[PDB]
C-alpha cells in the first residue's frame, strides 16, 4: 500500500 | 537517465498525465472486506497475505476515457509486488502506458514525492492526479486535486473531473489554465 511516509 | 522511454508515436502528441492508485482510483486493505472488487495474495517477509481492494465509483469509465485523451502513467509510492496486479485487473483498456512504483520516487522529508522532472517530458504538457498534495510538492501548477477516497460509493469525483480532463487534454501548455 501506498505509505505516507516508511 | 529519466523514468520514461520516448513516448511511442501514437502517444507523443498528447499530454503526460501521472495517475495516483491508492485512494485515487483504488483503496485497499489488509483487514477483510467483503463483496471486495479485487483479492490480490502479496508475499510480505515469507508469509502471504491477502489484500483487499475496492473500485472508486466510475474508475472504469474514467481510465477508459483517459487512456485516450492523455498518454496515462501509473505512479504509486507503493511497491510493484502489490501495484503490478492491481493495474493488471484495473487497466482493461491498456490506458497506463508505463507504471512507476516507490523506488521512482523520491523521499524528501518524510514524504515520498512524485518528482515529474524525472519522467523525461516537456513540464507544460504534464499532469498529476494525486490525492495527497505532499506526492507532488515540487510541481504544485501541475497538479489536479482530487480527495482521497476509501468507502464512500456516493463518490463521483473521478466522473466530475472527465470534462476538466477533456479541455486540459487539448491545450498546449498546461500552465495556461492551471497559471504559470
Ligand atoms: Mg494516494
Amino acid at each position: 500500500l501506498s505509505p505516507p511516509s516508511p | 537517465q529519466y523514468l520514461l522511454p520516448e513516448a511511442k508515436a501514437q502517444d507523443s502528441d498528447k499530454i503526460c498525465v501521472v495517475i495516483n492508485l491508492d485512494e485515487t482510483l483504488v483503496h485497499s486493505s489488509f483487514k477483510p472486506v467483503n463483496n471486495a472488487d479485487f483479492i490480490i495474495p502479496v508475499e510480505i517477509d515469507g508469509v502471504v497475505h491477502q489484500v483487499y481492494v475496492l473500485k472508486r465509483p466510475h474508475v472504469d469509465e474514467f481510465l477508459q476515457r483517459m487512456g485516450e485523451l492523455f498518454e496515462c502513467v501509473l505512479f504509486t509510492a507503493s511497491l510493484a509486488k502489490y501495484a503490478d496486479p492491481v493495474a493488471d485487473l484495473l487497466d482493461k483498456w491498456g490506458a497506463f502506458r508505463a507504471r512507476l512504483f516507490r523506488e521512482s520516487c523520491v523521499f524528501h522529508r518524510g514524504n515520498y514525492v512524485k518528482d515529474l522532472s524525472r519522467l523525461g517530458r516537456d513540464l507544460r504538457r504534464v499532469l498529476i492526479l494525486d490525492n495527497s498534495p505532499a506526492s507532488y510538492v515540487f510541481h504544485p501548477d501541475n497538479a489536479v486535486p482530487v480527495a482521497s477516497w476509501f468507502d464512500n460509493m456516493s463518490d463521483t469525483e473521478l466522473h466530475d473531473l472527465l470534462p476538466f480532463f477533456e479541455q486540459l487534454s487539448r491545450v498546449d501548455d498546461v500552465y495556461s489554465v492551471l497559471r504559470q
